[PDB]
This record gives C-alpha cells, sequence and structure tokens, in this order.
RNA sequence: GCUUGAGUCUCGUAGAGGGGGGUAGAAUUCCAGGUGUAGCGGUGAAAUGCGUAGAGAUCUGGAGGAAUACCGGUGGCGAAGGCGGCCCCCUGGACGAAGACUGACGCUCAGGUGCGAAAGCGUGGGGAGCAAACAGGAUUAGAUACCCUGGUAGUCCACGCCGUAAACGAUGUCGACUUGGAGGUUGUGCCCUUGAGGCGUGGCUUCCGGAGCUAACGCGUUAAGUCGACCGCCUGGGGAGUACGGCCGCAAGGUUAAAACUCAAAUGAAUUGACGGGGGCCCGCACAAGCGGUGGAGCAUGUGGUUUAAUUCGAUGCAACGCG
C-alpha cells in the first residue's frame, strides 16, 4: 500500500515513556508504537528493554509501506532513544541520518517549580 | 561470605554408577542423616525409571533431569540473573525431590520414579515449577 | 544531530548527541527559575573547582 | 600665599550602569488543517486528568505573551536595591596617559531629602508559561502538608503607593602607615618582537598566608593590624520590638518606643563523647543461599495471673521465664 520506500522514525524518548512514530519524509504517520502499549505498565515502561520492544513493534505493522531507508529523529532525554534506535537496525532498516531534536529553549518559558520529594 | 571466599569439599561419587551428580541427587533426598535408605530409595526408583523408559540408567536421569534445568531465575526489583550450572541442577535436584515428596503414590521409589516419568516428557510438577521460574524472569525481562 | 549514513558501516556511533544536549542541558530546565540557588550552586562549582 | 588634599580641561579605554523605542531566534500554550491509531500523562506505586466525539506522536499555517540558551567566567558595571539576545536614540559614572588651570574649594553628618529586591495596594491594560488561594487524586492513624492532576489573584506593561529583607563582606564613611605569594579583569610606557617576548607602572577584584590582633573561630596592605575625624548603635534572658501615644500609609502595616511581672541564667566560640532516616572503609548465621525447627495438638517444666489458710523467697527487655 502507497509504497513510500524512505521514512523518518521519530522516537519521542521521555522519562516515563517512549513512543516511536515511523513516518514519511513529508511528515505524514504510517504507524507507531509505545513503550506502554506493549505490556509493562509502569515502573517497566522506562527502560532500554521496553523502547525496544515498542521500536520491534512499530518495525511490525509498517510492513505494508516497504520502508528499507529511514533518518532517526531523536527527542527528549530517557532510558530508551538509545536502544531504540538499536532495535530499528535489528529489523532490517537502512539507517541513515541519526539526529537529535531535543527542543531547548533559548531562555523561554518558566518550569515549573516541583519536586521536595 | 561477608569476607570469607570458599573452597568446596568434594563428595564420593555413587557406590553403583560411580556419578557424583546422581551421589548430590542422594544427598538431596536424605533425611535425619540416613543415606542407606536414601540409596535404596534411588536405586529402586531410577531402577524401575531403567526398565519403563527403556534407555538406560543415568541418560533417562540426565533427560528427566535436562527437562527441569531452570534458564534464568528472578525499591523491590525482581532482576533475572543467569544461573550458575552448579546452581541450575542443584535447584533441578531439590524441584524434582520436592515434587515427589507433594506426590500421592505408595512409596517413596514410586513417587520419584513416576516424578522422573513425569519430567522425562516434561509434563510432572517440577517442569512447572520451571515454567514458573522461567514466566518470572520472562515478565520481569525487563531489569538487566 | 545529523550523521548521514556512510557507504560501508553497520553502526553510526554518532556521539553528536552527547557533546552537547543531553546529559545536563535538558535535565537542567526540567524545574524551577530560582536566581538564587543558582547563584550558589556557581559559587561552590566554582569553589569547589580549587586545588 | 603655596601645592603634595579636592576639583576643571584635553585624548582614549572597558563595561548586563540608567531611561525610551524597535527587532530577532529557539521553546511552551492555544487555534485551524493533513497523516495516523490505541492509548497518553503521571508516580515509589497509583489514581484524579486527557483520549476512538480520534488523544498522545507527527507535519503545515497562524496568534499571543513572557524570558532572553551557547558566550558566561570566586567575569563586569552600579552608592545600595540591582543590571544578561541584537540594534538605535537620550544619559550617569569610573579608569588610564601626558600637559595645563583653580587654589584647601576638604572629611563626616543629627534633623531633612532622595533612591530602595520580593510580596502587597490603587487605577487602566495584558495574560503564553509558572503558580499562593482553591478543587480533585493519593499518602497517612490523621494529612487543612510534602507527591500527582487542574488552577484564580499574582508574576508582565503604564502611572501612583508601600517601605521592608539573612536589604549580609551579619564588618558605617573618609584618610594615613605596616612583610609576602598565586591568579582574574581593564588601562599604559619602555626595551632585537627577533616565542607561547621581556621589564615596569596604575584602577578594580579572588584565593592563601606573615607580624599583629582576636574569647576562639578567624581577619590578614580590600584588616577584624597600627592611628586620626565624624556619625550610627549596645548595656542580662523573657515580656517585646509588643502595648499606649505621636507621625506616615488607601490598607496591609511602617517608624519612634515603654512598664508591671518573671528567670538566674540567656549567649558566643571551641573541646571530649554520644547520636544522625550524614559520608567513607570493615566485620558477625546479621541478611542473602539452604536445612531443620518454634507459633497449631497432647504432655513435661518454668513464669504471669487467679485462687488459697498458705499457695515460701529471689530472678523479669536483650542479659528473667526446666533460671537460684
Amino acid at each position: 500500500r502507497k509504497q513510500v520506500s524512505d521514512g523518518v522514525a521519530h522516537i519521542h524518548a521521555s522519562f516515563n515513556n517512549t513512543i516511536v512514530t515511523i513516518t514519511d519524509r513529508q511528515g505524514n504517520a504510517l504507524g507507531w508504537a509505545t513503550a506502554g502499549g506493549s505490556g509493562f505498565r509502569g515502573s517497566r515502561k522506562s527502560t532500554p528493554f521496553a523502547a525496544q520492544v515498542a521500536a520491534e513493534r512499530c518495525a511490525d505493522a509498517v510492513k505494508e509501506y516497504g520502508i528499507k531507508n529511514l533518518e532517526v529523529m531523536v527527542k527528549g532525554p530517557g532510558p530508551g532513544r538509545e536502544s531504540t534506535i538499536r532495535a530499528l537496525n535489528a529489523a532490517g532498516f537502512r539507517i541513515t541520518n541519526i539526529t537529535d531534536v531535543t527542543p531547548i529553549p533559548h531562555n523561554g518559558c518558566r518550569p515549573p517549580k516541583k519536586r521536595r520529594v | 561470605p561477608r569476607r570469607r571466599v570458599i573452597g568446596q569439599r568434594k563428595i564420593l561419587p555413587d557406590p553403583k554408577f560411580g556419578s557424583e551428580l546422581l551421589a548430590k541427587f542422594v544427598n538431596i533426598l536424605m533425611v535425619d542423616g540416613k543415606k542407606s535408605t536414601a540409596e535404596s530409595i534411588v536405586y529402586s526408583a531410577l531402577e524401575t525409571l531403567a526398565q519403563r523408559s527403556g534407555k538406560s540408567e543415568l541418560e533417562a536421569f540426565e533427560v528427566a533431569l535436562e527437562n527441569v534445568r531452570p534458564t534464568v531465575e528472578v525499591s523491590t526489583y525482581q532482576v533475572p540473573v543467569e544461573v550458575r550450572p552448579v546452581r541450575r541442577n542443584a535447584l533441578a535436584m531439590r524441584w524434582i525431590v520436592e515434587a515427589a515428596r507433594k506426590r500421592g503414590d505408595k512409596s517413596m521409589a514410586l513417587r520419584l520414579a513416576n516424578e522422573l516419568s513425569d519430567a522425562a516428557e516434561n509434563k510432572g510438577t517440577a517442569v512447572k515449577k520451571r515454567e514458573d521460574v522461567h514466566r518470572m524472569a520472562e515478565a520481569n525481562k525487563a531489569f538487566a | 544531530i545529523k550523521v548521514r549514513e556512510n557507504e560501508p558501516f553497520d553502526v553510526a556511533l554518532r556521539r553528536f548527541k552527547r557533546s552537547c544536549e543531553k546529559a545536563g542541558v535538558l535535565a537542567e530546565v526540567r524545574r524551577r527559575e530560582f536566581y538564587e540557588k543558582p547563584t550558589t550552586e556557581r559559587k561552590r562549582a566554582k569553589a569547589s573547582a580549587v586545588k
């Protein structure tokens, strides 16, 4: 179906969850998979293992497109992200670019207070 | 074990088959320092195991014990960790013997002969203990 | 940031991420505007950097 | 009168000094649209919350507000509060080089006047994020908290008020003298520059230390050393920086400022120890790895209690309870 043959893997690692979205070069999503949607709810959805099985599961569900090349775009910090791109070249993809696209303000908005734990 | 790294003591092999593996199996089975009784039970049970399966003695034992050896075992985290080989077959024998004590047959040689026979086609209780351990270490795979 | 595919490679192993953004810069902008704790955190950081 | 104090002029230097105006780029939120699909978010774990009315992720376009990553530095500037993108306009101070000029014009300062973070107040705007109050979810014995999800005043602008802070180098201002070392920053002169040069002379500043001082801790040419001038303030702890009165303030409150009564201490620095849900290193059947027990049953024996005429006395966390 529609046979795009090149895409972008936007991986959005945060501290609590990694969410991998495989799209095309136009930016239209072709299929996604989160670490929290792969079993292991909770303290286990923020691990490199959960991110890699999230990326394995996002490599599935884009078989209908015949993607061979993809760029990787990485957001946020997280226990994910590093393992995530590994799972992508464990799934036959030719990984072309690895950009880190974490949003950094140039002293913009005030961050929240928190955490007197 | 706080300080002292240790050696280990050498057990005498089995007086019928020369197997230190099976010698540790009669030590796992032994209660109250009665070794003669336990080796009688092991010779009877493995003798009917060799007669039933028709293979041989300690390769029927080695198959029936090969089906129950654990692969890996498990804030409070239950991490999976790879079992050492001596601990591997030590756990194998402890689960066979414990499950054989759980059974409801007549004699201990029949309970353990039927438990090793149920472990030869891996359908007994010790294999459910191994699958249980492997479900715990398989569910919690996310910690390494 | 960006690293182009090499002609004969298995792992890109980009270190672009490490030299700048991940470790410090995003973990710093998770928490409060002070003016006060940074003046003392930098004061004791430059007072610790001593022989 | 005089120039060694103070000041003026010439030429430059560095600077987040101030006020006004403009602009730029990242990011957050919102709105509209494309793809796409079952979760997202959150936590120690959860739930509230958002989501098949299509969220989150992702791309495009727009709006708006605030703050200005990197440079960034015990770096700089300012009397202090404080001041951080870039550009323009108006403007204050400092420092340096040589020379000229005035000629003690100086120092401090009670009352007085001005400036004075943040929160707060008034009027009018603005309102993206954050967030007192507030609401819900948790946690808990309770939880009017810490944690989570939302969230209003406020934070932002204009003008006025307030007038305070651990407004702190807890160190008033001005001047003079008194061994050193390593830096930072900003001027400048000289000398093969023949480096990542050399040698000097100023301004501000950081760390360590000598004499000296100090209760000690420490300060140590930027003094808490050695002196001089003027000011401010102190006189045991509490009551109390409170009440009354005055002045100020829209208010909140600010400032000035007692007494009765009560205690024989309150305090500073340092020492020894003990302790810590502080840190480092180390041990023991301490935990872990195992095996067998106890707690359940009947009996033995000891104890507490009860009973009794008496149920002899003693032992009572560990280290009393088949103990004397």
